[PDB]
RNA sequence: UAGGUAGUAGGUUUAUUAAGAGUUAAACCUAGCCAACGAUCCAUAAUCGAUAAUGAAAGUUAGAACGAUCACGUUGACUCUGAAAUAUAGUCAAUAUCUAUAAGAUACAGCAGUGAGGAAUAUUGGACAAUGAUCGAAAGAUUGAUCCAGUUACUUAUUAGGAUGAUAUAUAAAUAUAUAUAUAUAAAUUGAUUAAAAAUAAAAUCCAUAAAUAAUUAAAAUAAUGAUAUUAAUUACCAUAUAUUUUUAUAUGGAUAUAUUUUAAUAGUCCUGACUAAUAUUUGUGCCAGCAGUCGCGGUAACACAAAGAGGGCG
């Protein structure tokens, strides 16, 4: 597993897959992947950039390249013409990256049991998980059609809920309560 | 791996399944008949004609197909114990029980072999009635005129 | 052509000028605190629209394009908010025109660079109770179920077992005070799914494309014969999609016409134990050619395709 | 789990262990003379008072064949040969022909 | 150029090249040859493995320094 | 056992975590050697059992692949089985007590319940 | 390497092995066969797969590992025994060593090791506990087969923390719910004076942990016997229990003038002129020192040579 280094930076600028406040700025900043005046290969490395930083950023590139599958799946609708107006173009591309989400990490991410897909992964290995009723510690897990996993309350509260302060912090707050009040 | 394709994508390879018959049953008449069928002797033709020498020191026409007999086959190989005897001995009782437990097997395996060839030929045969009649059955439906042939020009004069 | 550029913003701001010295700030850093706004004593930014959560079953996404980069708003009247060369907080001269009217799919749009990803609905413990007992109590198929208020297969039985799961934790208390409020806040964080509502719905005939079909082919017939789907699926050798959308309905775990009879015909002998004995052996009927572990098979321990698996505990094996 | 009674050919520890033989003699202070400790300790307990790999095993297969009232006694442990192995025994019988009985 | 006229354990004698800031490369010293040629030089087809044998690594080389057998200071 | 040919277990799988292979092969060629015929799979290792499932009353299983037919015709052309298969098989029902050994006398233990066939 | 082959190409006989043919041995007759779609010769080489690598594929490559098939066990020939040896047996020769100086013994390509040749390739471990083999009526005995462990990142696969985080101090008492808390005084590393950053990066706070501990006394094997062996989880006390795939709630028992005890992860190596991802700028050198797969850099003036700051890959 890559070792965490600068994932949240402004400079670089890319989208991580988490609830922190710094990756919110940056989401908020890109506007958009800039592919203009590249050739072939600097757009192709643009892209992999972006799309590695955001899906399974933790993942050496020789993994990544093994669970790759160069086939997309679809889905048709047999009532496209029955119900009438203007058809979409299906998406395909956009599948890339689906295999990845059969993972244990990415469908706690994906449920909100955990701010982001490194601290779905410290849940599963310290084990506060559980898929169809045993205990998983293997973030590599791959799901199937029809399974359950469910988490532990107090791990999906501390991923979903604000930070318990130290004492003399709160004590800070609290007398600053104190003087609004007066 | 590039091989196994031909084999079902699966890796390796097993030892080559040998028959518990080794040669055509007496039963399968349908070989019989098969074999003693006359011998063709043209263009395809099989053996030697009239009026030519085969070469001095060999046989002119092919050996005889063994074709065997289960009764007899079992008969041969295993006979039951025309004399009883009495086994108050240990070792004379479990001789004498492992004995009957291999005949036993070994019987039932000889009648199940010779029932299954038996299925199968006759399995065959139905399946290439059936294949037969679904020939004909498709021939014929293509053969069906449909209208919507008058749009296709046809010279049939010409 | 092709060079390293920092990820500044595409929206104006204010940018550095003539900093003392010893203050080492950054653009980046002084658009993070333009975006943010003032950090309150209690470690909150109560000026960023975005820093609260919604509590009227409408998602509150990022809206960058349509805000120009104005991420501040009053946190009680909800008015927009900017800054001032004095550096204090005021109102827009002039109103924005874009903001104030969205449409729908925008709004349920999460991500401004991609259209296609959309949040999904929330269905109501009404609806969830419902469904449970209509699909236990009732007897109601899952077809019909589905038929009714619109959604999937798979997930009318999903929640069907979902809601089992929740009926004993309420029967042993389980459930908490702080689930609850987690329950209530991401209930008014989305939107709830309609029945009535047709656009709401999802839809009921979609099947995974074969790959036979996924090719191109092309036939030439003259200009009056008729063809249609069954003269192509016999064309394909494939079973029309009507067959194929039939079979999906049926194919459901407790959804009608369910049948998994093919192993009723091998055969299985559990054999016999005494005291003091630790396991059973359980034997089963094989046929030669097609059973034991193969000889000369491919070893990929050493390659990176080794084939990992997970035994019935959880744990990891080679496989 | 059941303690078979002693015998006049093994009234006690220090008979069974001097009749199973392969020097099991030292492992008197190990089993301190007691019955039931002989029929009750397995192998773990035995490598914790440090008898070797060879010793537990044997020791343990004669106190079975004892609890299932099979002979006790002590079996060929299995030698070479005078002249030595058979690898080496055309040799070995070559120098000692030539130097005892020339 | 700096270059060597080397004679292999399997008899050819070639030439090689002495890459980096100084060398001390003498009469009659064991090195590794390896393959890779000075492109400039016609000639020589070769190069020696520095770091390796009795051809010491480079003095105070800190980039690259896998490429010229110089060890990591740990200034630790 | 003797006979040139015999029906053991061949050993497959990987250290400390080993599948047996019920096969038919000469006492002259190697463990792991091609066999005339492969009969089953047999894995040591019993099916794993959870602490509310033993009390429950479940007893851990041992999976046997094996070809009843074929077995029984090697069994009967003269094929001498080794001591493992001979105790898998004679559990199984193929074989009988006669095979049984005064070392091993499991008659007088009492029985939970007996064998029976399934139609899984 | 252009002509080769004289048992050579047929026919014939009678020996010969269970059996065939110039396959040996005889006779014995005919001239005949192989050849520029490559004979005869000469070099090189153990073949192959449902094995490994590669490619979209036909193919090309390997023949280590998993399995099949040959040929050997210092080199050459020959003979017993047998249904099958030119046997890792004998017999006599070649070498190259030993000690009994003799119809002498031995050739590690069985295991572990030692020299040497190499760029380069392990332990002179443990056990027959498991699966097999050999002897035995059994009891059992022997197995460097085999199963384990030891060296080696040679190759795979797992984990090797993750939420929050841009600074500190000081402001009128002299409960029915406040909330945009404001003023201030200081401090502020390396670059730099603005799209020029290093940088949420550090420290700090909050939770976790396979961290001496603390019972399993699982499984490999049962009638028994476990080398591996200090072998997997839940707890800071264990278990029947009201709970049947469910940290589990009942201060149940000894010790306590509610917790006193937790402990914890710190990456290297290439490159930034183009092919080819890397604009944040400086120092030195000055056709020298030196880079380089290709085009090509270096003459005081280097985005390429050695640095520093930033930066891009793989890990
Ligand atoms: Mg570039
Ligand atoms: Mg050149
Ligand atoms: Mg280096
Ligand atoms: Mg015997
Ligand atoms: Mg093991
Ligand atoms: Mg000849
Ligand atoms: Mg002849
Ligand atoms: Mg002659
Ligand atoms: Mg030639
Ligand atoms: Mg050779
Ligand atoms: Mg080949
Ligand atoms: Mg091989
Ligand atoms: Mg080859
Ligand atoms: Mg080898
Ligand atoms: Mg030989
Ligand atoms: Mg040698
Ligand atoms: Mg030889
Ligand atoms: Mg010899
Ligand atoms: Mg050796
Ligand atoms: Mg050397
Ligand atoms: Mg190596
Ligand atoms: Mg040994
Ligand atoms: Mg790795
Ligand atoms: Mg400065
Ligand atoms: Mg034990
Ligand atoms: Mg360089
Ligand atoms: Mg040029
Ligand atoms: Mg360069
Ligand atoms: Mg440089
Ligand atoms: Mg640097």
């Amino acid at each position: 597993p890559r070792k965490a280094n600068l994932l949240k930076s402004l400079a670089r600028g890319r989208v991580r897959t988490s609830f922190n406040k710094y990756n919110l700025f940056n989401l908020y900043k890109k506007g958009g992947v800039d592919l203009k005046s590249k050739s072939l290969y600097q757009q192709k490395w643009t892209a992999k950039q972006e799309t590695r930083a955001y899906h399974g950023e933790h993942l050496t590139e020789k993994r990544w390249q093994t669970v790759f599958k160069p086939k997309l799946d679809s889905v048709a609708q047999l009532d496209a013409s029955l119900r009438g107006g203007e058809i979409k173009e299906t998406p395909f591309l956009l599948q890339t990256f689906a295999v990845l989400e059969k993972r244990l990490d990415f469908a706690l991410f994906r449920a909100m049991f955990a701010s982001s897909v490194r601290q779905a992964r410290q849940f599963i290995l310290h084990g506060n998980v559980r898929v169809n009723g045993v205990k998983i510690k293997h973030p590599s897990y791959t799901l199937k059609p029809g399974d359950m996993f469910s988490v532990k309350p107090d791990k999906v509260l501390e991923a979903l809920g604000a930070k318990k302060p130290s004492f003399q912090e709160a004590l800070k707050i609290d007398k600053t309560q104190i003087v609004l009040w007066n | 791996g590039k091989g196994a394709a031909k084999y079902g994508f699966k890796s390796g390879v097993f030892p080559t399944t040998r028959s518990i018959l080794k040669s055509p049953t007496t039963k399968q008449t349908d070989i019989i008949n098969k074999v003693k069928s006359p011998k063709p002797k043209g263009v395809l033709g099989i053996g030697y004609a009239k009026g030519v020498k085969h070469p001095k020191g060999s046989h002119r026409l092919s050996p005889k197909v063994n074709f065997i007999d289960v009764d007899n086959l079992i008969a041969k190989t295993v006979a039951e114990p025309q004399s009883i005897k009495s086994s108050n001995g240990s070792a004379q009782k479990v001789r004498l029980q492992k004995a009957e437990l291999r005949r036993k097997f070994l019987i039932e395996a000889f009648r199940k072999e010779e029932a299954r060839l038996l299925h199968k030929h006759e399995y065959l045969q139905k399946r290439t009635k059936e294949l037969e009649k679904a020939k004909e059955l498709e021939l014929e439906k293509l053969n069906k005129e449909k209208s919507s042939d008058l749009t296709i020009m046809t010279l049939d004069k010409m | 052509f092709s060079r390293r550029r920092i990820a500044y913003p595409f929206y104006p701001f204010k940018k550095l000028g003539r900093q003392h010295p010893k203050k080492h700030d950054t653009n980046l850093k002084t658009a993070m605190r333009q975006f943010l706004g003032p950090k309150n004593y209690k470690g909150e930014y109560v000026m960023n629209k975005y820093f609260t959560v919604p509590t009227n079953h409408v998602p509150n996404y990022i809206k960058p394009d349509l805000e120009r980069g104005q991420s501040l708003e009053h946190p009680v009247t909800k008015k927009p908010l900017q800054l001032r060369y004095d550096g204090t907080l005021g109102p827009p001269p002039v109103e924005n025109k874009r903001l104030q009217n969205i449409f729908k799919d925008r709004l349920l749009q999460p991500f401004p660079s991609n259209p296609h990803c959309k949040t999904n609905y929330v269905l109501s413990p009404q609806l969830k109770q419902s469904i449970f007992e209509e699909i236990t109590v009732e007897g109601l198929s899952a077809q019909q179920v589905s038929q009714k208020y619109g959604l999937k297969i798979p997930r009318v039985e999903a929640i069907v077992k979902l809601v089992s799961v929740e009926n004993s934790w309420n029967r042993r208390n389980r459930v908490s005070s702080d689930l609850k409020t987690m329950d209530e806040t991401l209930y008014r964080m989305f939107p709830v799914f309609d029945s009535d509502a047709s656009f709401k719905r999802e839809n009921l005939s979609e099947i995974p494309v074969p790959q036979k079909t996924l090719a191109s082919r092309f036939l030439t017939i003259a200009e009056s014969e008729p063809f249609g789907p069954v003269d192509a699926a016999h064309v394909l050798e494939l079973e029309p999609a009507v067959e194929t959308l039939r079979n999906l309905s049926t194919v459901g775990e407790h959804s009608s016409g369910h049948q998994q009879s093919t192993n009723k015909n091998t055969k299985v002998i559990y054999g016999e134990l005494v005291e003091g004995e630790r396991s059973q052996y359980k034997f089963t009927n094989a046929k030669v050619g097609k059973v034991g572990y193969r000889y000369g098979s491919g070893n990929r321990d050493n390659k990176k395709d080794r084939r990992i698996g997970f035994n019935k505990l959880g744990q990891m094996v080679y496989i | 789990s059941t303690i078979p009674k002693p015998s006049d050919q093994v009234p006690d520890v220090d008979a069974f262990l001097n009749k199973i033989g392969r020097n099991c003699n030292e492992l008197k202070d190990t089993f301190e003379n007691n019955w039931n400790n002989l029929f009750q300790w397995d192998s773990k307990i035995l490598k914790e008072k440090g008898v070797n790999i060879q010793q537990r095993k044997y020791i343990l297969k004669q106190v079975h064949n004892y609890r299932n009232n099979r002979p006790i006694h002590e079996i060929k442990l299995g030698k070479k040969s005078f002249f030595g192995g058979e690898r080496k025994r055309k040799a070995f019988t070559a120098k000692w022909k030539a130097e005892n009985k020339q | 150029r700096k270059a060597c006229r080397v004679r292999l354990t399997n008899g050819n004698v070639v030439s090689a090249y002495i890459p980096g800031e100084g060398h001390d490369a003498q009469e009659h010293s064991i090195v590794y040859v390896r393959g890779g040629r000075c492109q400039d030089l016609p000639g020589v087809k070769y190069h020696v493995i520095r770091g390796a044998g009795d051809l010491s690594g480079v003095v105070n080389r800190i980039s690259s320094r896998s490429k010229y057998g110089a060890k990591k200071p740990s200034k630790s | 056992t003797c006979g040139l040919v015999r029906i053991r277990l061949a050993r497959f799988g990987r250290k400390n975590s080993p599948v047996y292979n019920i096969v038919v092969a000469n006492s002259r060629k190697a463990r792991d050697a091609k066999p005339i015929e492969v009969l089953g799979t047999y894995v040591p290792v019993p099916s794993p059992v959870t602490k509310r499932e033993l009390k429950r009353g479940v007893v851990p299983i041992k999976d046997v692949k094996l070809d009843f037919d074929r077995t029984k015709y090697w069994i009967g052309v003269g094929a001498q089985p080794s001591e493992t298969v001979t105790k898998l098989l004679r559990k199984a029902g193929i074989l009988n007590d006669a095979w049984a050994t005064s070392k091993n006398s499991n008659v007088n233990r009492k029985v939970v319940f007996e064998r029976m066939e399934t139609l899984e």
